[PDB]
C-alpha cells in the first residue's frame, strides 16, 4: 500500500531536518506542549555550543579580552548537561558576554577546527529572546535544534492522495552499519549532502573531510545492486551555508580539482553536483539533484512538489 | 547302626 | 564280625551298575571327543575334562566296594584316602569349570572388548589350569579324613576294617558344611545369577527382533541357558543333601529301615551326581551347529 | 540357524548401529595425548620438513578445526575473517540456484555491505567490482565469492598465523600430531567381528577400532599362504595400489585407511560397505531393468575414470567387485589384480572368466586401461541377462567362455533399447582401437554416448539420484559364515616364514594422514579436546599450589627439551623417565622439578646411534673413555628429532674443537 523511503547521508547533513518539514507541510504542526519540550532541547543546544567553543580556545590557546568573563568561563566548564534545567539568571549574562567576546568571536569563525553546530549564530543572534523565561519558539527555532538521531525511524506519512513513508536513519558511521535492515523494499532513495561539508572535516574522525566520506557513502549506495530498480534524489542541502563559506574559505585547499572562479556560489554548486554525479558507475542510470535548504519552509515546498510527481511517475503500481 | 560310607 | 553289611538288593545293585555302564560309554567318549573338538573353547574343554576324570575315577572304584554288596573296602589303607580325595577334587573341578563357563560366556555377550584382555587370549590356559589346581588345593581334608578304620568289635574279621570319616561327627559335620557351601551354593548363585542376567541380554534382543531361525536360535539358547541350572539342581543337590542327613543326624535318630533307605538314596543320588557328566555334550550339540559338524565328524 | 552364528549376527549389527547419534561414546580405548612439553620437539620436528606453514596446517582437517577455534574465540581481528571464509565454503556447497541466490544476498549483506557502509572493509577494490557486478546482474556461480577467499587466505597468513603458532592451540595441534605420526596397529585395536567374505590369500572381516570406535572392514592375508604361492609381489602391489588411489576423495572406490603386519598376516583397513556385493544383490533380487541399470554404470564408470587418470587397469570388474553402501550406492572394491600400466602395458591374462578383454587372452598382446571397458561391457550384459555375454560357468567349460575371441555379443534386441544396444555394441568390440573409451578422450567417450544422454555426470558425482536398490538394514547382506568356511591350514603346513620372507614387510605398515584426521574429527575430536583442556587445567592448577612450574623459561639458550627415559643397569627400575635440556655446549638433565645437573657436554660426545631394546628402539650416545648412556623416547617422532639435533650439536661442538 504505503510505499517506502529512506533518507541518507553522512551524520550532521540534515535528514531529520527534512524529516520536521516533511512533518509540518504534509503532516501535524507542532504544539504548544513541543515548543515547551524544544526550550529545554535549545538551552542545552546553546550550552553545549559554549562548552565546545571554550574547550576549541583552550586547545588552541587563544587569549581572552575580557578577564572576568574568564571566570564565567571557569563556570561555563563546570556546567553539565546531564542533570540540566531552565537557563538562570547567572548564566544568561556569562554567555552574552562570552559571545560579545571579540576573541572567541575569531575563534568561531576559525570553526573549521572543530567541531560545532550550525545553529550557533543563530542562537547568539536571539539572544535574549531565547534565554528569556517566557520563551515561545517559533517554527524556525524547532527545526534550528540539532538533536542527535541513531537507530531506524518509520515515519509514516502520506501525500494528497498516496502513502508514502519515510525512513529516518543515523549518519554517523558507527550507526550506519544498522541501515542493512530498512533495505528491504525501497521504493526511492533520497540522499541529503552538506554543500558546507567541504570545509569540516567527520566528527568521527579528524583527518578526514567530510565531503570524501559523502562521496564514498554516494557510490556505496549507487552500488547496492538491488536498489538498481530504485530511483535516487540526491538533495543538495545547505546552500546557505556554502554561499557564505565559500566567500570566506576557498574550494581550492579542500578539493583542488575545482579550478573555477572563486567567490562564485552557482560555480561551487554546479562543481559539487557534477562531482557527485560523476560517481555512478553506469550512465543508463539516472541521478536527480535539487538544490535545497532543510531550516527554509519554501524551498521544501518546491523541491517535494516534484519529488513525489517523479516517485509517482517511477512507480505507475 | 550308622552309616559308614560317606 | 558282620554287622557293618548292607541290605540292598542283588536286582538293584545290577540295574545300577548296568546305568552307570550306559552313562560311562556315554560320557567317556563325549567328552573326550569334545576335548579334543575344543575363549569358550577352553572353559569348555575344562569343563569336559573334569567330567571325564569324573566318569573315569569316582565310578570304578566306587562299583565294587561302595556301589555294591560288598562292604569290606578292597583299595587298602592308601586307597581310602585317594579314592575320596579324588572324588572331592574331580566335584570341585565340574562346579568350578561350570563357574567359570558361565563367567566367560558372560564376558563374551556383555563385555565383548575387554574381555580380550581380561581373559588374555592364552592366559585363559593358565587360568584353567589355575582353576584345576584350586580344586585339588581345596579337597585335601579328603586324603586325611576318610582312612580305614578298624570298626568292627571284633577287630580282626574278614571285613572288620572299612574307610570312614576317622575324625569326630563334629569336625565332619563342619568340613562337610564348609565343603557344601564353597563347592555347591557358591557356584550355584554364581551360575544362576550370570545366566539369569545373560537370560534377560537375550530376551531383550528376542524382544527387539520380534527371521526363520533367528528367534527359534535365541528361544532355544534361553531355554538351555535355563535348563543348565535346572540341571545343576538336580544333578547336584541330592548328593549334598545325602552327605546332610549323613553328618548331621548323630546316633539318635538311626535305625535300620533309615539306614537302608540312606543306602539306596546313596545309588539314586549318586546315578543323578554321574548323569550331569554325559549332559554336558548333549547340550553342546543341542545348541550349536558348527560345534556339532566336527563332532559328529569326528 | 546354530546359536553362535546368529549371536555373532547380532553383536555385529548392534555394534554396527550403537550409538549412531552420539559416535564419540563408541569408543572403548582412549586416545591419550602427549603432555603439552610435546611441542618443543614436535615444532623443530615439523619445522625441519616445513609442514608448519600456513597452507600446511589449514589445508588439514585438525590443523583446520584448531586453527578456526582459535580465530573466533582467542583473537577478535580474525572473527571476521574466518566467519566470511566459513559462509563462503558453506554457501559453495549449494547446488540449486534459486536458494544460491538468496544465500548469496545474505552473504553479501552480512559480510560485505555492513563493513563497507561502515568503511571497515579492508579486501581489495577488485574483489568488491567482480562480485557486485555478478549479483546485479543476478548471476550466483558457486565460485562468486573465490577472489574473497584467495583474500581472505592472504589476510590469515599474516599476524593472525603467528599468533596461533605462538598460542597453546598449536600446542594442542602439536600434540594432535604427534598422536598421529606415533600410530602402531596391532591386531588389539580394532573388535573384529565375523567373517563377511574370502578368497585370495586371505579374508575380511568387519571390525570396529577401538579408540575411535569407527566401523571397518579389515582384509587379512596370510603370509604362509602368500609364501605357498609365491604372491610376494601381489601383496605388495595391493598395497601400492591401495595407497595410490587412496590419495584422493573418490567416492566410487573402497578407500584404504591404514596398512598394518601382525607376525603371520598382512592387514588392510578399508572401508566398510555393509549393503554387501551387488552379486548378492543381483542373485536376490534379479536381473535388472535398464533405467535400474543407469545407476550403477554411471557410478562404475566414474569409479573406472579415477583409476585410469591415476593409470591404474582394473583387470577384475564383476558384479561381485561391486560393493554397495548402506543408503545403496556402489564402489569398486578389490584392486588385488589391478595394475599400472604407464610404465610398461601389462601383457598377462588376468581375471575372471567371462569378463576378460580378447586382447587380456590373446598370448602375449600388451594391453592397456581398455581391458576395463570390456569387462564393463559383460558386467552390465550380466546384470541386464543374469550372465556373461558368452556362456556362463554351468553353460560351458574356460576354454568355451574363452573362445569369446572367435565371435560377437548376440546383442539381443529383445532386452536392450537401441541405445543400449549401441552402448554394448561400442563396448564389446574386438578390435581395441574401435573401442568405447579406447580411443579419444577415454572415460568422456563413453559418458557422452547415447545411453547417457537424460544423466548429468556433475549430480552423478555428488549421488543426488535415488539409487534403485537399497539393501536391507536388520541383515547382514552376507553369506552365512559357515557358507564362507575358512582355508585349509593343513596346505600351509611345512612352510617356514624365514627372516629373508619377513624382510619384504619391513616398510609394509602404513597409514593415511588425511583418512586417520577425517576419522578423529569425526568421532573423539572434541570430547578428547575437552578432556585433556580438563587434564592440563588440574596439573597447571598443582603446579601453581606446589610450586615446580613446567619449565624455568627453558632456560636461556636451549635448543631443546622433552622427556626421555635413561637405561643401562638390569638392576634398577629401567623406565627412568625425567625431562632433558638441550644447549648448544651440553645436554642438561632434571628430575621432577627440584634441579636439573650437567650430564654431558658436546666435547665428550665420540658418537650418536641408534639400538633395538626390548621391543623398543633407543639412541646410544657413546662418551669419549668409553662410557655410554642410552636413552629411549617416547615416540618415533621424538626418537628421529633428538637424535638429528643430537647429533648436530655434537658434530658443531666437535668441529669449534677441531
Ligand atoms: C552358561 O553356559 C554353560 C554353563 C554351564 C554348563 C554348560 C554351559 C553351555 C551353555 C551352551 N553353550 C553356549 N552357549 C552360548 C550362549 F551362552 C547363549 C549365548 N553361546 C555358545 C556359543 C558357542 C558354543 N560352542 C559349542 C562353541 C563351539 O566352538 C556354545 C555356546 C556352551 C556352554
Ligand atoms: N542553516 C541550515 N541548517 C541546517 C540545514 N539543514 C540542517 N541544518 C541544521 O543541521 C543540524 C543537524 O542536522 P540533523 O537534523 O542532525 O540532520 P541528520 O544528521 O541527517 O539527522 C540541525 O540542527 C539543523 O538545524 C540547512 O539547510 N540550513
Ligand atoms: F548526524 Al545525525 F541524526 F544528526 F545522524
Ligand atoms: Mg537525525
Amino acid at each position: 500500500r504505503e510505499l517506502k523511503l529512506l533518507l541518507l547521508g553522512t551524520g550532521e547533513s540534515g535528514k531529520s531536518t527534512f524529516i520536521k518539514q516533511m512533518r509540518i507541510i504534509h503532516g501535524s504542526g507542532y504544539s504548544d506542549e513541543d515548543k515547551r519540550g524544544f526550550t529545554k532541547l535549545v538551552y542545552q543546544n546553546i550550552f553545549t555550543a559554549m562548552q565546545a567553543m571554550i574547550r576549541a580556545m583552550d586547545t588552541l590557546k587563544i587569549p581572552y579580552k575580557y578577564e572576568h568573563n574568564k571566570a564565567h568561563a571557569q563556570l561555563v566548564r563546570e556546567v553539565d548537561v546531564e542533570k540540566v534545567s531552565a537557563f538562570e539568571n547567572p548564566y544568561v549574562d556569562a554567555i552574552k558576554s562570552l559571545w560579545n567576546d571579540p576573541g572567541i568571536q575569531e575563534c568561531y569563525d576559525r570553526r573549521r577546527e572543530y567541531q560545532l553546530s550550525d545553529s550557533t549564530k543563530y542562537y547568539l543572534n536571539d539572544l535574549d529572546r531565547v534565554a528569556d523565561p517566557a520563551y515561545l519558539p517559533t517554527q524556525q527555532d524547532v527545526l534550528r535544534v540539532r538533536v542527535p538521531t541513531t537507530g531506524i525511524i518509520e515515519y509514516p506519512f502520506d501525500l494528497q492522495s498516496v502513502i508514502f513513508r519515510m525512513v529516518d536513519v543515523g549518519g554517523q558511521r558507527s550507526e550506519r552499519r544498522k541501515w542493512i535492515h530498512c533495505f528491504e523494499n525501497v521504493t526511492s532513495i533520497m540522499f541529503l549532502v552538506a554543500l558546507s561539508e567541504y570545509d569540516q572535516v567527520l566528527v568521527e574522525s579528524d583527518n578526514e573531510n567530510r565531503m570524501e566520506e559523502s562521496k564514498a557513502l554516494f557510490r556505496t549506495i549507487i552500488t547496492y545492486p538491488w536498489f538498481q530498480n530504485s530511483s535516487v534524489i540526491l538533495f543538495l542541502n545547505k546552500k546557505d551555508l556554502l554561499e557564505e563559506k565559500i566567500m570566506y574559505s576557498h574550494l581550492v585547499d579542500y578539493f583542488p580539482e575545482y579550478d573555477g572562479p572563486q567567490r562564485d556560489a552557482q560555480a561551487a554548486r554546479e562543481f559539487i553536483l557534477k562531482m557527485f554525479v560523476d560517481l555512478n558507475p553506469d550512465s543508463d542510470k539516472i541521478i536527480y539533484s535539487h538544490f535545497t535548504c532543510a531550516t527554509d519552509t519554501e524551498n521544501i515546498r518546491f523541491v517535494f512538489a516534484a519529488v513525489k510527481d517523479t516517485i509517482l511517475q517511477l512507480n505507475l503500481k | 547302626r550308622r552309616p559308614y560310607i560317606l | 564280625s558282620s554287622e557293618l553289611d548292607v541290605n540292598t538288593d542283588i536286582y538293584s545293585k545290577v540295574l545300577v551298575t548296568a546305568v552307570y555302564l550306559a552313562l560311562f560309554v556315554v560320557g567317556t567318549v563325549g567328552n573326550t571327543v569334545t576335548a579334543f573338538t575344543l575363549t569358550v573353547h577352553y572353559h569348555l574343554g575344562s569343563l569336559a575334562l573334569s567330567d571325564l576324570l569324573t566318569l573315569l575315577l569316582a565310578m570304578p572304584v566306587e562299583l565294587y566296594n561302595f556301589i555294591w554288596v560288598h562292604h569290606p573296602w578292597a583299595f587298602g589303607d592308601a586307597g581310602c584316602r585317594g579314592y575320596y580325595f579324588l572324588r572331592d577334587a574331580c566335584t570341585y573341578a565340574t562346579a568350578l569349570n561350570v563357574a567359570s563357563l558361565s563367567v566367560e560366556r558372560y564376558l563374551a555377550i556383555c563385555h565383548p572388548f575387554k574381555a580380550k584382555t581380561l581373559m588374555s587370549r592364552s592366559r585363559t590356559k593358565k587360568f584353567i589350569s589355575a582353576i584345576w589346581l584350586a580344586s585339588a588345593l581345596l579337597a585335601v581334608p579328603m586324603l586325611f579324613t576318610m582312612g580305614e578304620q578298624n570298626r568292627s568289635a571284633d577287630g580282626q574279621h574278614a571285613g572288620g576294617l572299612v574307610c570312614t570319616p576317622t575324625i569326630h561327627t563334629a569336625t565332619v559335620k563342619v568340613v562337610i558344611q564348609v565343603n557344601t557351601f564353597m563347592s555347591f551354593i557358591f557356584p550355584m548363585v554364581v551360575i544362576s545369577v550370570l545366566n539369569t542376567i545373560i537370560a534377560n541380554k537375550l530376551t531383550v534382543m528376542v524382544r527387539q527382533a520380534a527371521e526363520p531361525g533367528r528367534v527359534q536360535a535365541l528361544r532355544h539358547g534361553v531355554r538351555v541357558l535355563r535348563a543348565v541350572v535346572i540341571a545343576f539342581v538336580v544333578c547336584w543337590l541330592p548328593y549334598h543333601v545325602r552327605r546332610l542327613m549323613f553328618c548331621y543326624i548323630s546316633d539318635e535318630q538311626w535305625t535300620p529301615f533309615l539306614y537302608d533307605f540312606y543306602h539306596y538314596f546313596y545309588m539314586v543320588t549318586n546315578a543323578l551326581f554321574y548323569v550331569s557328566s554325559t549332559i554336558n555334550p548333549i547340550l553342546y550339540n543341542l545348541v550349536s551347529a558348527n560345534f556339532r559338524h566336527i563332532f559328529l565328524a569326528t | 540357524a546354530d546359536l553362535e552364528a546368529v549371536l555373532a549376527d547380532v553383536s555385529y549389527l548392534m555394534a554396527m548401529e550403537k550409538s549412531k547419534a552420539t559416535p564419540a561414546a563408541r569408543a572403548s580405548k582412549k586416545i591419550l595425548l602427549p603432555e603439552p612439553s610435546i611441542r618443543s620437539v614436535m615444532q623443530k620436528y615439523l619445522e625441519d620438513r616445513g609442514e608448519v606453514t600456513f597452507e600446511k596446517i589449514f589445508s588439514q582437517k585438525l590443523g583446520y578445526l584448531l586453527f578456526r577455534d582459535f580465530c573466533l574465540k582467542h583473537l577478535e581481528e580474525a572473527k571476521p575473517l574466518v566467519e566470511f571464509y566459513e559462509e563462503i565454503k558453506k554457501y559453495e556447497k549449494l547446488e540449486t540456484e534459486e536458494e544460491r541466490l538468496v544465500c548469496s544476498r545474505e552473504i553479501f549483506d552480512t559480510y560485505i555491505m555492513k563493513e563497507l557502509l561502515a568503511c571497515s572493509h579492508p579486501f581489495s577494490k577488485s574483489a568488491i567490482e567482480h562480485v557486485q557486478g555478478h549479483l546485479v546482474k543476478k548471476q550466483v556461480p558457486p565460485d562468486l565469492f573465490q577472489p574473497y577467499i584467495e583474500e581472505i587466505c592472504q589476510n590469515l597468513r599474516g599476524d593472525v598465523f603467528q599468533k596461533f603458532i605462538e598460542s597453546d592451540k598449536f600446542t594442542r595441534f602439536c600434540q594432535w600430531k604427534n598422536v598421529e605420526l606415533n600410530i602402531h596397529l596391532t591386531m588389539n585395536d580394532f573388535s573384529v567381528h565375523r567373517i563377511i567374505g574370502r578368497g585370495g590369500f586371505g579374508e575380511v572381516y568387519g571390525c570396529r577400532k577401538a579408540d575411535t570406535g569407527k566401523m571397518y572392514a579389515m582384509k587379512c592375508l596370510d603370509k604362509k599362504r602368500i609364501k605357498m604361492k609365491q604372491g610376494e609381489t601381489l601383496a605388495l602391489n595391493e598395497r601400492i595400489m591401495l595407497s595410490l588411489v587412496s590419495t584422493g576423495d573418490c567416492p566410487f572406490i573402497v578407500c584404504m585407511s591404514y596398512a598394518f603386519h601382525t607376525p603371520d598376516k598382512l592387514s588392510f583397513i578399508l572401508d566398510l560397505m555393509n549393503g554387501g556385493d551387488l552379486h548378492y544383490h543381483l542373485s536376490q533380487h534379479g536381473v535388472f531393468s535398464e533405467p535400474d541399470m543407469i545407476f550403477y554404470a554411471a557410478e562404475i564408470i566414474l569409479g573406472l575414470e579415477h583409476m585410469h587418470n591415476r593409470f591404474v587397469v582394473y583387470r577384475d570388474l564383476k558384479p561381485a567387485n561391486i560393493l554397495l553402501d548402506e543408503h545403496g550406492h556402489v564402489r569398486i572394491s578389490d584392486l588385488g589384480l589391478a595394475c599400472d600400466f604407464s610404465k610398461k602395458k601389462p601383457h598377462a591374462s588376468v581375471g575372471t572368466h567371462g569378463y576378460m578383454a580378447p586382447e587380456v587372452l590373446q598370448k602375449g598382446v600388451a594391453y592397456d586401461s581398455s581391458a576395463d571397458w570390456f569387462s564393463l561391457g559383460c558386467m552390465l550384459f550380466k546384470l541386464l541377462r543374469g550372465h556373461s555375454p558368452f556362456r556362463q560357468h554351468k553353460t560351458k567349460d574356460k576354454h568355451e567362455i574363452d573362445r569369446m575371441t572367435l565371435t560377437m555379443a548376440v546383442e539381443l534386441p529383445d532386452s536392450f533399447s537401441p541405445e543400449l544396444r549401441s552402448l554394448l555394441e561400442g563396448l564389446l568390440q574386438r578390435d581395441v582401437n574401435r573401442r568405447l573409451g579406447c580411443l579419444g578422450r577415454g572415460a568422456q567417450e563413453v559418458k557422452e554416448s547415447p545411453f547417457f544422454r537424460d544423466l548429468d555426470w556433475q549430480m552423478v558425482f555428488l549421488q543426488k539420484y535415488p539409487p534403485p536398490l537399497i539393501p536391507p538394514r536388520g541383515e547382514v547382506n552376507a553369506a552365512d559364515a559357515f557358507d564362507i568356511g575358512s582355508f585349509d591350514e593343513e596346505d600351509t603346513k611345512g612352510i617356514k616364514l624365514l627372516d629373508s620372507d619377513q624382510e619384504l614387510y619391513r616398510n609394509f605398515p602404513l597409514t593415511i594422514s588425511e583418512r586417520w584426521q577425517q576419522e578423529v574429527a569425526e568421532t573423539v575430536f572434541d570430547t578428547i579436546n575437552a578432556e585433556t583442556d580438563r587434564l592440563e587445567a588440574r596439573k597447571k592448577t598443582k603446579n601453581k599450589q606446589l610450586g615446580h612450574e613446567e619449565d624455568y623459561a627453558l632456560g636461556k639458550d636451549c635448543i631443546m627439551h622433552g622427556y626421555m627415559s635413561k637405561m643401562g643397569n638390569p638392576f634398577l627400575t629401567q623406565w627412568q623417565r625425567r625431562y632433558f635440556y638441550l644447549f648448544p655446549n651440553r645436554l642438561e638433565w632434571r628430575g621432577e622439578g627440584e634441579a636439573p645437573q650437567s650430564l654431558l657436554t658436546m666435547e665428550e660426545i665420540q658418537s650418536v646411534e641408534e639400538t633395538q631394546i626390548k621391543e623398543r628402539k633407543c639412541l646410544l650416545l657413546k662418551i669419549r673413555g668409553g662410557k655410554q648412556f642410552v636413552l629411549q623416547c617416547d615416540s618415533d617422532p621424538e626418537l628421529v628429532q633428538w637424535k638429528k639435533e643430537l647429533r648436530d650439536a655434537y658434530r658443531e661442538a666437535q668441529q669449534l674443537v677441531q
